[PDB]
């Protein structure tokens, strides 16, 4: 009765992981090159990238 | 017979420093090119010694 709870608290850490480790490797990648020359990945596409980050500063 | 083939290496095509030094520029950016979420802890410093090791180089090149 504890295994099975510690194998959804593990395996709905997993979920929670891939919905936002895919959504840090995209919004990078148009901030790495070119892009950023006139805010055009403005300061709240910015911010969302730290909004994501925060959420596994701690988490991860 | 051994002495002169170290010569030609340098002299035909590109010298020392071009063979060695152009993996330092390559072979370490491999390395860190894959680290993306490093968060954790003290391999951090390791930033802080191989991309200051391509100062270490660039300076140098």
């Amino acid at each position: 009765k504890k295994y099975y709870e510690e194998y959804v608290i593990t395996g709905e850490r997993l979920k929670r992981k891939k919905e936002i480790e895919k959504k840090l490797n995209d919004l990078k990648e148009l901030t790495q090159n070119y892009v950023y020359s006139n805010k055009e990945p403005p300061i709240e596409l910015q911010n969302s990238l730290k909004e994501a980050q925060q959420k596994y500063l701690e988490l991860y | 017979n051994k002495a002169c083939s170290f010569l030609q290496v340098q002299l035909s095509g590109k010298p020392r420093i071009i063979d060695v030094t152009e993996r330092d520029i390559e072979r370490l950016s491999y390395e860190i090119s894959t680290l993306e979420k490093d968060v954790d802890k003290v391999s951090k410093k390791k930033y802080n010694k191989l991309i200051k090791e391509f100062e270490e180089k660039k300076e140098q090149l």
